[PDB]
RNA sequence: UUGACCUCAAAUCAGGUAGGAGUACCCGCUGAACUUAAGCAUAUCAAUAAGCGGAGGAAAAGAAACCAACCGGGAUUGCCUUAGUAACGGCGAGUGAAGCGGCAAAAGCUCAAAUUUGAAAUCUGGUACCUUCGGUGCCCGAGUUGUAAUUUGGAGAGGGCA
RNA sequence: UCUUUGUAAAGUGCCUUCGAAGAGUCGAGUUGUUUGGGAAUGCAGCUCUAAGUGGGUGGUAAAUUCCAUCUAAAGCUAAAU
RNA sequence: CGGACCAAGGAGUCUAACGUCUAUGCGAGUGUUUGGGUGUAAAACCCAUACGCGUAAUGAAAGUGAACGUAGGUUGGGGCC
């Protein structure tokens, strides 16, 4: 976005000509390879379930979404995260139940 | 590559199969000694990201701490101050059960190295660490000069300074706006922000 | 110097300028700030008036570059321009050859308008001003543009 | 030291003892034993305000101010009448200031040094130093200032040419820059009127 | 403790500072060791000018960036630019900087001038064969001084066109405190018809 | 029965190494109280003294999970400033940074995460010799639960094309 | 001098496949200490315990939506002090 | 109450931040001495960039921000005409 040519507002600041530069390797420090994909899927295969996760994915079937995502607040750090483990428990009882 | 593969597997610790590898090796390391000998880590995944290579010169301990916080030694539960200070219980040490397990290891082996070290295990009472030591007087060490910098006689019981990663994250020595009382040091900056810096022509 | 103060000539008088009935002492009052609510309050009333109280509401993390704001009036605006070339901008008044003041370049954040610029046009860049400033600019002929 | 008068244990006896409450070296059968300690009035304790190294030592000046002070000082070395009071012997000196020429700054020999200037009349008071060379009256003379002289003329060059190292050995004359112009030489006890040999070319570049 | 009419002295010492005084006697004594050190520095590695080449950076925050000044290194991009291998640069005398990005035009246009100006300027000795008689110059940035860049001519034209632009400062403020409760308001009245 | 492997021992085995001193400065741990608040309990003293552990000619930190909100800077350290300021505080006594700016000094990098797999290419030790702060030859071991080369995020690897 | 030293290393331009990046760790709760850090700056104990276009930070807690800036939980390093 | 007597030592000092007053330099500016160059070498000399304080206040803050006039009128006002 383009500047105002002014001290204050939305867009403060001069007016200057970038160029876009080629993007670092970093900032894609957390992009999903192939192969960690493939581990991970392995991993979760193995692994079995954790024992709150257990607890997730029945309260997910019975209790309901919103109470499964309170349950997972409590287990992790915040609702960041607990919206991330809801989903991947939404996402594992679907794949489970297909096929 | 197998470590790819260890390590996320390392990463469920609440999974089934490791819960139980969990179970078996706690009670290994209880019936043996405090301080015992390990000829090669339970995680070669954490020993390889941590430092450790598979040659001779390369030393691996297991240790365990008694958990839990750091009762005051005052006879009787008696501090004799000011009430702030007369807590004896709930006082919590101000180095990680780590930076103990290393403290401990060095003082056991004080002709090796303390390069790092990793949790392995706890249960109620004790932490379990295995700990990575390089003997710095093998010819393979001094020899080989990546890992040649841990025999220079300023790296020596370096667990005992701070200098491990333990000891920079209980030393709070990070770069940011959280960490600037413990950015070279807290009491490098105490002194540098207590000295009254006076100069041949007064300013 | 030691030799010009007043311990040399209180030299034989018994005690040093301080009374004898008073007995000067380490800290007969208290020691720094002591007792302005209780036994200096009368001195925290007359002489200090607003010590005691939360005024105002916390401002967490303050920089001083964000408040960068000097300000420059109208009548030290054409203290910018130098002196080899500002007899030459005050006569002969040009519109097609106006001075422009970078005022940011030595800088002043803010031009304000205590008045009486000479009746020339004048080109300023400012980041901010103030209305009376820039109706006097109007008045002289000058015009004001924004930078940052 | 900050130590000193503090390398002792005393402590006050309190009174009920017919002794002063005054600290009071512990111990026994020493001879230092009961003496008094810890106090300025105490013999081997410290002293009142013990001395320390945060005391203000140099002195700053404003730029403009010693620049005044020397264009001042400088001014008074055109003055015949302060050079004089100052006690210098310039009352056979033609013309104050003394302006010689150029080649004394070429000038690389000590006995050609001297002999320049008794030549241009600065040899009486040359000779008013290492007459002049006394004892230093006081405790100094054992602190490395031990003998006492006066200042003899000064010596004002442009570019350097070896006048420096043919005047450092003749007393009581220095040698200055005329880039510097020391005003601890120009006005020495902070009296006007130091004697000046201007070259030439320092004279000109002192425009 | 508290007498007259006496500003409030908030003095700090009521700690042990005296055990703590550093007094710089020594100031005249390090400029001379720091001679001394640059002199046998230059000594060690001559005829290198002593310090890398810097580039032509801007300072940041809205108090300092009317003024560019000295920079870390260059980078990677300004010394690819430039046409050479930035491992290459590190051993001729240039600094490079990996972490700082290019972003403006004008100060990566003044740096690679700057990169264009230094190559012209330094030879590089050969590896083999006799080195050229060549003097050092003490001081690559006495050498190539920052310049602030070009911002206008000295005098111009009068462009009056009565837009008011103390009401542009005015009305770029209101809009900028009103933006979110405007969006909200329009996202309201978009949903309800 | 005989050979291993794994783990744990032992030996006045072969070769090594640690302790202790000093401790001015440095890295941590532990840790007060006098004091001040005109009392005193939070606070202050002070994240100090004492105690304990550990180094070196410096140590530490150090190439951002940084600062910023700028037209953005760019490892760490130190100094002048920020600043006795934002903030903390029986909001009392008092405590109290940091970014920027100028300067000094400036130096950058290395592993783990990839199969060399058309050849563990790596290393310690012994023995013999020599041109000995070591090298070569051979042998026993270590090592495939991974030692070398190649890569360290600024990138980099594979596959052609010149 | 080179039978030691070119069935050698290093860099540079395209295009394509990609691009592996550190876990009882971050983080959350609570506790104690500490900080200028104030719905909690740092550290530590206990309990819970992550993710991969992820995570941390952006000095008022929380939700929603972006943007900016880095890449932690592995390691070395002279000088200015 | 202290003092038998005598000799020596012995008690408002230094620093940081300032307040009033005075002196000096410059004066809408001022301050070189963090640092650099130079030097006869801890002296002296010279120097750039910032920064400090001042030239603008006010409000808790967002913010705003000082000529109707011969910079106003009245009264007194040294001195001058």
């Amino acid at each position: 976005t383009v500047k105002t040519g002014i001290a204050i507002g939305l867009n403060k600041g001069k007016k200057v000509t970038s160029m876009t530069p080629a993007p670092k390797i970093s900032y894609k420090k957390g992009a999903a390879s192939n192969r960690t994909k493939f581990v991970r899927s392995l991993v979760r295969e193995i692994a079995g379930l954790s024992p709150y996760e257990r607890r997730l994915i029945d309260l997910i079937r019975n209790s309901g979404e919103k109470r499964a995502r309170k349950v997972a607040k409590k287990r992790l750090g915040s609702f960041t995260r607990a919206k991330a483990k809801v989903e991947e428990m939404n996402n594992i009882i679907a794949a489970s139940r297909r096929h | 590559g197998a470590y790819k593969y260890l390590e996320e597997l390392q990463r469920k610790k609440q999974s089934d199969v490791l819960r139980f590898l969990q179970r078996v090796r706690v009670w290994e390391y209880r019936q043996k000694n405090v301080i015992h000998r390990a000829a090669r880590p339970t995680r070669p995944d954490k020993a390889r990201r941590l430092g450790y290579k598979a040659k001779q010169g390369f030393v691996i301990y297991r240790v365990r701490v008694r958990r839990g916080n750091r009762k005051r030694p005052v006879p009787k539960g008696a501090t004799y101050g000011k009430p702030t200070n007369q807590g004896v219980n709930e006082l919590k040490y101000q180095r990680s059960l780590r930076a103990t397990a290393e403290e401990r290891v060095g003082r056991r082996a004080a002709n090796l190295r303390v390069l790092n070290s990793y949790w392995v295990n706890q249960d109620s009472t004790y932490k379990y660490f295995e700990v990575i030591l390089v003997d710095p007087q093998h010819k393979a060490i001094r020899r080989d000069a990546r890992y040649n910098w841990i025999c220079d006689p300023v790296h020596k019981h370096r667990e005992a300074r701070g200098l491990t990663a333990t000891g920079k994250k209980s030393r709070g020595i990070n770069k940011g706006h959280k960490f600037n009382n413990t950015k070279a040091g807290r009491r490098k900056t105490w002194k540098r922000q207590n000295t009254l810096s006076l100069w041949r022509y007064r300013k | 110097p030691s030799r010009f103060t007043k311990t040399r000539k209180h030299r034989g008088h018994v005690s040093a300028g301080k009374g004898r009935i008073g007995k000067h002492r380490k800290h007969p009052g208290g020691r720094g700030m002591a007792g302005g609510q209780h036994h200096h309050r009368i001195n925290m009333d007359k002489y200090h008036p607003g010590y005691f109280g939360k005024v105002g509401m916390r401002y967490f993390h303050k920089q001083q570059a964000h408040f960068w704001k000097p300000v420059l009036n109208l009548d030290k605006l054409w203290t910018l321009i130098p002196e080899d070339k500002r007899d030459q901008y005050l006569k002969s008044a040009s519109k097609e050859t106006a001075p422009v003041i970078d005022t940011l370049a030595a800088g002043y954040g803010k031009i304000l308008g205590k008045g009486r610029i000479p009746n020339v046009p004048v080109i300023v860049k400012a980041r901010f001003v103030s209305k009376l400033a820039e109706e006097k600019i109007r008045a002289a002929g000058g015009v004001v543009e924004l930078i940052a | 030291s900050e130590k000193a008068g503090h390398q002792t244990s005393a402590e006050s006896w309190g009174t009920g003892r017919a002794v002063a409450r005054i600290p009071r070296v512990g111990g026994g059968g020493t001879g230092r034993s009961g003496q008094g300690a810890f106090g300025n009035m105490c013999r081997g304790g410290r002293m009142f305000a013990p001395t320390k190294t945060w005391r203000k030592w140099n002195v700053k000046v404003n730029h403009n101010e010693k620049r005044y002070a020397t264009a001042s000082a400088i001014a008074a070395t055109a003055v015949a009448s302060l050079v004089l009071a100052r006690g210098h012997r310039v009352e056979k000196i033609p013309e104050i200031p003394l302006v010689v020429s150029t080649d004394l700054e070429s000038i690389q020999k000590t006995k050609e040094a001297v002999a320049a200037l008794k030549a241009v009349g600065a040899h009486s008071d040359l000779l008013k130093v290492l007459k002049s060379k006394k004892l230093r009256a006081g405790k100094g003379k054992y602190r490395n200032r031990r003998w006492t002289q006066r200042r003899g003329p000064l010596v004002v060059y442009a570019e350097d040419n070896g006048i420096v190292k043919a005047l450092r050995n003749v007393p009581g004359v220095e040698t200055a820059n005329v880039a510097s112009l020391n005003l601890l030489q120009l006005a020495p006890g902070a009296h006007l009127g130091r004697f000046v040999i201007w070259t030439e070319a320092a004279f000109t570049k002192l425009d | 403790a508290i007498s007259k009419n006496l500003p409030i002295l908030k003095n700090h010492f009521r700690k042990h500072w005296q055990e703590r005084v550093k007094v710089h006697f020594d100031q005249a004594g390090k400029k001379v060791s720091r001679r001394n050190a640059r002199a046998t520095r230059a000594a060690k590695i001559a005829p290198r000018p002593l310090d890398l080449l810097r580039p032509v950076v801007r300072a940041p925050t809205v108090k300092y960036n009317r003024k560019v000044r000295a920079g870390r290194g260059f980078t990677l991009a300004e010394v690819k630019a430039a046409g050479l291998t930035a491992a290459y640069a590190r051993t001729i005398g240039i600094a490079v900087d990996h972490r700082r990005q290019n972003r403006n035009q004008e100060i990566f246009d003044a740096n690679v001038q700057r990169l264009k100006e230094y190559q012209s300027k330094i030879i590089v000795f050969p590896r083999n064969g006799k080195a050229p008689e060549a003097e050092q110059v003490l001081s690559a940035a006495a050498t190539f001084p920052i310049a602030q860049p070009a911002t206008d001519v000295e005098a111009r034209a009068v462009q009056d066109n009565g837009e008011s632009a103390f009401r542009t400062l005015r009305l770029a403020r209101s809009e900028k405190k009103f933006r979110g409760i405007r969006e909200k308001r329009a996202r309201e009245k978009a949903e309800a018809e």
